[PDB]
């Protein structure tokens, strides 16, 4: 019945929904766009005020309910699991988590890949402090209930708790109250939930897509009936086609690689590669363009392609190493943390920053490339932006509307206005019938269904 | 893959080779004329299509034609399990026969499309209908439906006015297991057990009978105006073939043992032909994925002069037996094979000696 | 006929009319039947049955087998057609009963064959066939054929149909040259104006469609002037009787001043008021398109076209109907933008549109479609907002919108324009989310915009070097659509401003030769051709990035390549050179020796070509042909003469002809190889060469023989 | 509210030609572009008349949809996408797009030969048709004008064939182009699941015959081509660029390997290599390159011994296989082996019935003493074939194209008597109308 938002953030939710008697949790998402503030990991950038200290991860609201007596936590994909060793050890948490099987692989591998780039490598937040603070870091929120990176330790007790789910199979609770897994088709794993009850059905879709099939493609059927459709993780952006962002990608880097200079590709370990690196061979096998070496960098790469499966990719555990033997020139090196805070990618720039005919190319659309890169200028390295985010856009989320159409709809904020820069484009928007219900942060939100 | 083997065999072994799969397992088969062959499916779950196909037009040329398959040129629906059929010189009328039902179907042939319609049923006293009872047309001045299961069933009636016009009226019980139309004057058959027979119908039933002193003999006159020439044969369950004369029909002739791999299951799947094109040229079928053929003269166990082993390998799973072989009046060395596998398989053999 | 097929004629007549035959073929029917035309239109008819009278004889049985083939009996039936087309003939064809027999139920309209196509097609052409001479009249009024042809023109064989509405067309344009044939169409055309169904008046528009505008002779006039209140009284139901038909009715009969004799331009305006929004943009364009017409109409015929696109420009930062359709749907609106640019496209070219004819604010409605199809514009109220969502992301707006600008490139006027176009051109070459078609349409219209301005002015060396970097790009797209797009634009611009200093500049500054260049082993056959063809131009200017190494290149893709469009562009690129009189004898010399092997018929027509450009630039005669025959132009003529393609030998045949020709007018020595080219008969050659390929197998004693041999 | 239309335009007894015009609720397709060999003038491409009687095409269609690469369902896409006029997308699948030019090449080439362009397309037009092109892969659901979703799948009978579904939400049609479901041992056989459409526009090309497998007649082509070696004397195969000449390749290699014979089989244009891209597509669909099979040239055409000769002309059209086959007449030993179906107005539909004596340029005279053979190596489905596709997909109607008239008498009855769903046969023409 009851419903708290502990977040804010569109594509990373965590939704206490609060029943007669249990109490599930969903999605617990971290937010590391608060570490775009801080400096590298080898003052005034470029004109702004950044906090040079340990990076830091934005927590999700606690205090608004108690975090021990929470019941169950479920889980969607990898990309909303980052914060599980924080709310499963530093509070007391002590049920259960259920999760798929790919999704606690590809989380461990993550995980690995973060404790590491904080391992490996060996002020401000007061708030008149801030307040007076130089933009943007007055433009930050919530400053308070940050905490600081995680151990290899709690990733393991974390893991320790994760229950295995496989497609569609059913759980059940104290009360009669099922809880069920349907795939989305969004990567190699995803999970929409449904709650069924006695008398208050309830379904949860969060990031899916209805692009390339190789995946378990989304269960848009087993989604009708439904009372009360909480939905989060639209895409991040307006206007595009992941096509033509994949040939943007793919034109962009042979231009480069064809004059004479190298590519940078940063990336997770996961996710997003899998369909670059397949997009890219095709192309590779397309526009003829070969004798190119794909140098992949990152630790955790082994287990990366090795779960792929269930020679031009040269997947190495760091540069110090095999590197400097098999480094040819042109390159293309997919590496780094995407938000350019740490990493092997630092060195990758402040190597290659400075000529004109080498280039970086994004594609994580969390990240906003603008500030995540402010910290380097001058930089004459030409940069670019390419986003390739598969999720609903709005066409397709009005359509699944109508072919569902539940009693009531909830969403965030962000998705019954358009966005902030585009206002006159008001096609973005839920136009579903009857109008949505929205929150935000630590808002208490009732829909009082009870009949 | 044993398939490319047998081939480059085959390229030495057979002279022509056409191997269709058609809609159901086939156990019936009598041709038209040299023109076209019948089918039946004999599954007992569904209908049966009744089926008139076009022989290929390679096959009977006397040029190079660009065809060489079955084209459908009659069909026909029907609810019971068809197990005999016929054809009445000159007309377009089959007489059939099948489990269930106690009455002959006859079928009239269309004639401006391409369906078959059921037209007539002939009536039979036939109360164990679990024996199916043998059929035959007579190539007479009238068509006379000659057929019966037992020998007091075995009757000769008319086509049109249902006037039954001669019977046995014997009072045995016994189920025969084969039976022939010979000449509009006399007739012959074979029992279960071996009793064969040579019966004349201008006379009372006079039954000129070899007998035999339950493996199931299944047996064929041979040909008929020739002369001399052992003409009778029959064989058994066993392996057991038996050649007797037709005009000495109390002593046997040539009685011997066919090197099959194995007693026929079931000896309802035997059956035994004649060369009607060559001279006792003689062919035995129904134990295995293989049909055997033989000459007869130079035996006064032998070899089998030509074994067709073509359903073991193109199609190892459970024993596909031929359920039905025949001969082409026309062509002297081709023979049609029908699987219980759905599989019909037309094939000459080269003329080794 | 001819002395052959009379040999042959009766075999055939056996053979077609027998049963058990096989059943003839399609091809060989109507081969023959165009055979026979051939033959019984150039002479009588009536000696040809009493030459050969046993087609008589098939004509009876057509009428006396009773179980011919439905595909034999078409072709009989317009046989007697084809024949009984001259009076004599008319009547020595019905000495017996013959032709009212062939037509009436004696016929085919009696048996079962009234319900196969092919056997109404056939009865419907022969009597159309026939039917010329007033006895034919005759037969068709008194017998009783027309109601027959009404029961056809409802049927359900579009072919059928209309050539029953061709056959009442050219029934009634013989008869009235009122009687009662004639009058009995007409009658039974305006019953069928007043039903109220759709096939009815669909049918009786056709049929007027069809009699007026192809015959000119003043009945016509008083036709249309009783037939007038009808067609004016069908615009009041709702659902307006097909509504198109209409409209076509209403075009061709008002391009003819005839029928300017005034209550025609009412009821056009009746109905540009009236007409739906699918149909008023059709009949406004073809009112627009005509001489003479009220200037109050054709100013409201322009007005009702640009409706759409100024109600566009309205509501965008910078009256009913066409708003709620613009806001109906996005197919709605994407039809309607796409009909109106396409049609506003084909009026500019004639000299007859409207005078003035506005030029800055089309070129401003097609900018603004153009960026609201984008995603750049800038709403002013709410529809203007929904407008740019549902044409956010289309693209046939796009390609209509980019084909319209890129025609109105030759109207000449301020240097606005040309860059308020580029701007929004190059704004389109550069955006991810571009579909390939609508590239090759950019780069189309952004060529025809550069090459129609007033060395190279004040404003285009900034958008060269705009450009350049886009043109690179593109370059390199995963889609070989637009590589070759790409390279074609550049192939087109490097030709016309080749001798520029600025252009120049701007190209050798940027990296587009060496992408060019190594798009020489790109994997898909059409990119490696238009990549040869663009190097080849690039290099004859002077634009490498010395040109031999490229020689050697194309060269290489002459000799050993597995397609054959990059062989025939490279022959292409050296027949260019060497026209261009741009070390000569060994260019030929393995230019011929790389042509003389190779496998297509299109590189060794080329191969020709040079080597007849070569000869002319040769012509002291005997240095002329020690040199042409050092090249070895000899055994490539020789050998390609008896060849086994009909066009290398045809060439060949020519090229000897004109060395012929030089030789023997400047007349070892040539002599001698003078009466060689002289032994064989080049003229005999020539004629047996410049035939059809099927001067043994079309011949119709050739199509007698195979039809007889089956 | 809506219906579902289906107008045939050419095709309907008259197998030569293909078109199928499918009008669901407010989206117009059109199925298969075909051409028509054997006509000399604008009666071989479709009549598009019954079409252009509106607005342009590119106003009134949606997506042209091509099956196959045979110049049967794809020859006159130049005319009807340049001439008549027409920009718009063209769904094909990648190897019918890699493979069209090629064949629409060499009609061009035959064609001009003949004198036979009229109204007849040129390399320019064939390229500005590919470009519009817009592959689909297998499985592969696009999305076309927002509303019309298509989808392809797997039939087989050729390298790059196809079976397409067309969606529009409520409705949907399939389209079966010439498919197959025996998995010889060249492609394999099709597959869909239970989409339960609203109709399924197949074939009855072969409806009422009852066809070999595969096995006999690879078995007597092996037969006739080893005799006809051993004996001493050439074998000749007319085949056009690419269709049946590869796979007879294949087999007559992957046969003298297994029997190890040394006789030279030779195929003019080698591009078989290039075949490796699109064999590639198999997989999706070095690895074999050739010991035996060479190149060829005039040169060696003539001299004696045994010997295999693939030219490609076409059915003995005008040419290369003209002039061989020419050379090598008076002899007894040599044949020639036809693998399709020769049209009308060529040497090889005079030869492959009756007629043994030519009549060469001019008044000349040629004497044929070679064997003859006629060996259809194409594979369609038949009667088992239909009904076992028509049951693997639970249509709710069935309609039969692209086939004779008089076969449907009996066809038709056994679908109904068979699923009790009915069944249509138009004619080339006649519009059959179903509501939803
Ligand atoms: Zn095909």
């Amino acid at each position: 019945m009851k419903l708290y938002c502990l977040s804010g953030h569109p594509t990373l939710p965590c939704n206490v929904l609060k029943f007669k008697s249990t109490t599930i949790m969903l999605d617990c998402g971290l937010d590391m766009t608060s570490t775009l503030n801080f400096l590298p990991l080898p003052k005034e950038c470029s004109g702004h005020v950044f906090v040079d200290s340990v990076p830091e991860f934005c927590l999700p609201e606690t205090e608004l309910i108690d975090l021990s007596t929470v019941d169950v936590i479920l889980i969607s994909n990898y990309h909303c699991m980052m914060a599980l060793p924080y709310i499963t050890e530093h509070t007391g948490f002590t049920g259960t988590v259920y999760a798929t099987e790919p999704t606690v692989q590809i989380g461990r591998l993550l995980m690995e890949e973060l404790v590491n780039f904080i391992e490996r490598v060996p002020l401000w937040k007061n708030k008149d402090i801030q307040r007076l603070l130089p933009s943007p870091l007055k433009d930050a929120v919530e400053v308070s209930t940050w905490r600081r990176c995680y151990t290899m330790q709690e990733v393991n007790s974390a893991l320790s708790k994760i229950q295995l789910v496989g497609y569609s199979q059913k759980i059940e609770l104290f009360g009669a109250v099922q809880v069920t897994p349907l795939s989305s088709g969004y990567a190699l794993g995803s999970s929409n939930w449904i709650i069924q009850s006695h008398y208050e059905k309830v379904s949860y879709v969060s990031g899916s897509s209805l692009l390339t099939t190789h995946p378990q493609p989304m269960d848009q059927a087993s989604l009708k009936n439904s009372d009360v459709l909480v939905l989060t993780g639209l895409t991040q952006i307006p206007t595009a086609n992941p096509d033509g962002m994949v040939g943007e990608f793919c034109s962009n880097l042979a231009l480069t690689v064809r004059n004479g200079g190298n590519v940078l590709v940063p990336c997770y370990p996961s996710g997003v590669i899998y369909d670059l690196l397949e997009c890219l061979y095709q192309y590779i096998d397309s526009a003829g363009l070969s004798s190119v070496p794909l140098y992949f960098i990152s630790p955790v790469a082994n287990s990366s392609l090795e779960f792929s499966q269930i020679n031009k990719l040269k997947h190495y555990p760091s540069i110090h190493g095999d590197f400097s033997n098999d480094f040819r020139q042109p390159c293309v090196v997919f590496t780094g943390h995407p938000s350019l805070r740490f990493g092997d990618v630092v060195h990758f720039m402040e190597l290659w920053g400075k000529s004109s005919l080498n280039t970086v190319i994004f594609t994580e659309p969390d990240f906003s490339y603008l500030e995540a890169l402010a910290p380097y200028q001058p930089l004459a390295m030409k940069c670019i932006y390419c986003p390739i985010d598969t999720r609903l856009n709005f066409i397709q989320v009005s359509k699944l509307l109508k072919e569902v159409q539940p009693l009531h709809v909830v969403c965030p904020e962000q998705y019954t206005q358009p966005p902030p820069a585009q206002s006159h484009r008001m096609d973005l928007m839920i136009d579903c019938q009857p109008p949505a219900m929205s929150y935000r942060r630590a808002e208490v939100l009732a829909l009082p269904f009870k009949r | 893959d044993p398939g490319d083997d047998w081939l480059v065999e085959s390229l030495r072994l057979y002279q022509d080779f056409y191997a269709f799969d058609l809609s159901g397992a086939t156990r019936v088969l009598e041709w038209i004329d040299d023109k076209g062959v019948f089918v039946a499916g004999y599954e007992s779950l569904k209908k049966n299509e009744i089926l008139h196909l076009k022989l290929p037009l390679r096959l009977s040329v006397k040029g190079l034609f660009p065809e060489r398959d079955f084209k459908v040129r009659h069909g026909g629906f029907s609810d019971r399990s068809i197990f005999d059929l016929k054809h009445v010189p000159h007309t377009r009328l089959l007489v059939t026969s099948g489990l269930p039902g106690c009455y002959l179907q006859v079928w009239q042939v269309a004639e401006d499309s391409d369906v078959i319609k059921a037209v007539s049923t002939i009536a039979v006293h036939e109360k164990e209908e679990s024996l199916w009872p043998r059929v035959a047309v007579f190539s007479t001045l009238a068509p006379g439906v000659l057929h019966g299961a037992r020998l007091r069933s075995l009757q000769v009636v008319d086509l049109e006015s249902r006037k039954t016009t001669y019977t046995s009226d014997v009072s045995d019980s016994e189920e025969l297991s084969s039976l022939q139309v010979l000449d509009a004057d006399t007739f012959a058959f074979c029992c279960a057990s071996g009793r064969l027979g040579l019966v004349d119908t201008r006379q009372k039933w006079a039954p000129l009978e070899n007998r035999s002193p339950g493996e199931r003999w299944c047996a064929e006159v041979g040909s008929w105006g020739q002369g001399p020439g052992p003409s009778i044969a029959s064989l058994g369950s066993d392996g057991r073939l038996c050649l007797l004369d037709p005009r000495d029909l109390c002593h046997p002739v040539s009685s011997v043992q066919c090197p099959v791999s194995v007693p026929s299951p079931d000896p309802e799947l035997l059956r035994v032909t004649w060369a009607p094109g060559l001279k006792n040229c003689l062919a035995i079928s129904g134990f295995d994925g293989t049909v055997q053929v033989y000459d007869a003269t130079s035996w006064d166990q032998v070899e089998p002069l030509f074994t067709h082993r073509g359903h073991i390998f193109l199609d190892m799973d459970p024993a596909p037996l031929v359920t039905t072989h025949t001969w082409h009046p026309c062509r002297p060395r081709t023979l049609l094979s029908a699987t219980n596998d759905a599989s019909l398989h037309v094939w000459d053999w080269v003329d080794l000696c | 006929m001819d002395p052959e097929c009379a040999q042959l004629l009766p075999a055939l007549c056996a053979v077609l009319v027998d049963p058990r035959q096989p059943v003839a073929d399609d091809t060989c029917l109507e081969k023959l039947l165009d055979w026979f035309k051939t033959v019984t239109e150039g002479e009588s008819s009536v000696v040809l049955l009493q030459e050969h009278p046993c087609l008589v004889e098939l004509l009876s049985h057509v009428l006396k087998v009773q179980d011919l083939s439905s595909g034999v009996l078409s072709f009989s039936l317009r046989l007697a057609g084809t024949f009984a087309a001259q009076e004599n003939c008319f009547q020595y064809l019905q000495q017996g009963e013959l032709l009212p027999g062939l037509f009436g139920e004696p016929g085919p309209l009696g048996r079962a064959t009234w319900a196969v196509p092919t056997v109404r097609s056939g009865w419907i052409q022969g009597l159309r066939s026939l039917a010329q001479h007033p006895s034919a009249l005759r037969f068709l009024a008194d017998h009783g054929a027309v109601d027959t042809i009404f029961s056809l023109q409802g049927d359900s064989s579009l072919f059928v149909a209309s050539a029953a509405s061709q056959l009442l067309v050219h029934v009634l344009a013989l008869s009235m040259r009122w009687p009662a044939c004639a009058q009995k169409i007409m009658d039974h055309v305006e019953e069928s104006l007043c039903s109220a169904a759709t096939p009815k008046v669909t049918q009786a528009l056709n049929v007027l469609t069809t009699t007026f505008g192809r015959c000119q002779s003043p009945w016509t006039e008083a036709l249309w002037v009783r037939l007038s209140p009808r067609v004016a009284c069908l615009l009041e139901r709702d659902p307006i009787p097909a509504a198109h038909s209409f409209v076509d009715l209403l075009l061709c009969v008002a391009r003819s001043p005839v029928f300017s004799s005034g209550s025609l331009w009412e009821t056009v305006a009746r109905a540009l008021s009236c007409l739906g929004p699918t149909h008023m943009g059709p009949l406004a364009l073809g009112i627009l398109k005509l001489e003479h017409c009220p200037q109050a109409l054709r100013t409201q015929a322009f007005q009702v076209l640009l409706q759409p696109l100024a109600c566009v420009l309205k509501a965008t930062v910078q009256d009913a109907t066409t708003v709620d359709t613009l806001l109906a749907s996005k197919s709605s609106c994407a039809g309607l933008l796409c009909r109106t640019l396409a049609h506003l496209e084909e009026l500019q070219p004639l000299p007859q549109r409207p005078s003035p004819w506005p030029q800055a604010s089309l070129l401003g409605a097609t900018v603004t479609v153009l960026r609201l199809c984008d995603g750049s514009a800038a709403p002013a109220s709410s529809v203007g907002g929904h407008l740019c969502g549902t044409l956010a992301g289309c693209v046939r707006v796009q390609r209509a919108a980019l084909d319209f600008l890129g025609t109105l490139s030759q109207g000449t006027g301020p240097q606005e324009l040309v860059t308020q176009a580029l701007a929004v051109l190059l704004e389109c070459l550069e955006s991810p989310g571009s579909s390939p078609t609508v590239l090759k349409k950019a780069f189309q219209a952004t060529l025809r915009w550069l090459l129609s301005s007033p060395d190279l002015g004040p404003l285009i060396p900034q958008f060269l070097r705009e450009l350049f970097p886009v043109l690179q790009k593109r370059l390199c797209h995963p889609c070989w659509e637009v590589r070759d797009s790409a390279l074609e634009f550049l192939t087109q611009l490097s030709r016309h401003w080749g001798g520029q200093a600025d252009f120049r500049c701007a190209l050798l500054a940027s990296e587009v030769p060496q992408l060019a260049l190594q798009l020489l082993q790109d994997p898909e056959s059409y990119v490696r051709a238009s990549a040869v063809t663009a190097m080849g131009q690039l290099s004859s200017q002077g634009l490498h990035a010395a040109r031999q190494s490229l020689f050697l290149e194309l060269l290489h893709i002459l000799s050993v390549d597995s397609e054959g469009f990059p062989r025939r562009a490279v022959m292409q690129v050296f027949t260019e050179w060497l026209r261009d009189g741009h070390d000569t004898e060994q260019f030929v010399a393995t230019v011929l020796q790389a042509a003389s092997r190779d496998l297509d018929w299109e590189v060794r027509a080329q191969g020709l070509e040079l080597a007849l450009v070569f000869l002319g630039q040769t012509l002291p005669l005997t240095e002329a042909l020690r040199a042409l025959c050092h090249v070895g132009l000899f055994d490539f003529a020789f050998c390609a003469l008896f060849d086994c393609d009909r066009p290398v030998a045809q060439k060949s045949c020519d090229l000897l002809l004109f060395l012929r020709d030089k030789i023997a007018s400047y007349s070892q020595e040539p002599e001698a190889v003078l009466a060689m080219l002289r032994s064989l008969d080049l003229e005999g050659l020539r004629s047996t060469l410049a035939e059809s390929s099927d001067h043994v197998e079309k011949s119709p004693q050739s199509l007698l023989q195979d039809m007889l041999a089956t | 509210m809506p219906e579902i239309r289906v107008t045939p335009l050419g095709a309907g007894q008259d197998v030569g030609r293909s078109c199928i015009l499918v009008s669901i609720a407010g989206k117009n397709v059109m199925l298969d572009c075909g051409m028509h060999m054997g006509f000399n003038d604008d009666r071989r491409f479709p009549d598009f008349s019954y079409i252009t009687q509106n607005g342009r095409l590119t106003d009134f269609l949606d997506c042209v949809i091509i099956s196959h690469f045979h110049l049967d369902h794809c020859g006159a896409l130049p005319y009807f996408s340049e001439m008549v006029g027409y920009d718009g997308p063209i769904y094909m699948t990648h190897p019918t797009q890699a493979i069209c030019p090629i064949l629409l090449e060499d009609y061009r080439k035959i064609a001009v030969d003949k004198k036979g362009e009229a109204n007849f397309f040129t390399s320019q037009m064939i390229k500005d048709c590919m470009k519009k092109v817009v592959a689909v892969h297998l499985h592969q659901t696009v999305q076309v004008d927002d509303e019309l979703e298509i989808k392809a799948y797997y039939a087989g009978h050729v390298l790059g064939a196809a079976m397409f579904q067309i969606k529009v939400g409520s409705e949907s049609v399939v389209y079966t182009g010439d498919y197959n479901m025996t998995p010889d041992r060249h492609l394999g056989a099709a597959w869909i699941d239970k989409c339960r459409p609203n109709l399924l526009i197949t074939e009855s090309t072969y409806a009422t015959t009852i066809r070999d497998s595969k096995r006999c007649r690879e078995r007597d082509f092996l037969k006739k081509v080893h005799e006809t070696v051993e004996r001493g004397g050439k074998v000749l195969i007319p085949v056009f660029a690419l269709g049946r000449a590869q796979e007879l390749c294949i087999l007559l290699e992957t046969f003298w390997e297994r029997m190890n014979l040394k006789v030279p089989i030779y195929f003019s244009t080698g591009l078989t290599e290039k075949a490796n891209h699109y064999y590639k597509l198999f997989i999706p669909w070095n690895m074999f390159e050739f010991k035996h099979i060479k190149a060829f040239d005039r040169a060696f055409a003539d001299n004696p011994g045994p010997m295999v000769v693939f030219a490609t002309p076409g059915m003995l059209h005008a040419g290369q296989s003209l002039q061989i086959f020419r050379k090598w007449a008076g002899n007894e030993k040599n044949m020639v082996i036809m693998p399709g179906y020769c049209v009308q107005g060529t040497v090889g539909h005079k030869i492959l019935s009756g007629q043994r004596k030519l009549e060469m340029e001019g008044r000349q005279v040629l004497e044929v003493k070679m064997q003859v053979e006629y060996m259809s190596f194409s594979a369609h489905a038949d009667a088992k074939g239909i009904m076992q596709l028509v049951g693997q997909a639970e249509p709710e109607s069935v309609l039969l194209v692209h086939g004779e008239a008089k076969k449907m008498e009996f066809l038709k009855q056994k679908i109904e008597q068979e699923l009790r769903v009915n069944c249509y046969m138009p004619a080339n023409g006649e519009t059959v109308t179903l509501p939803t």
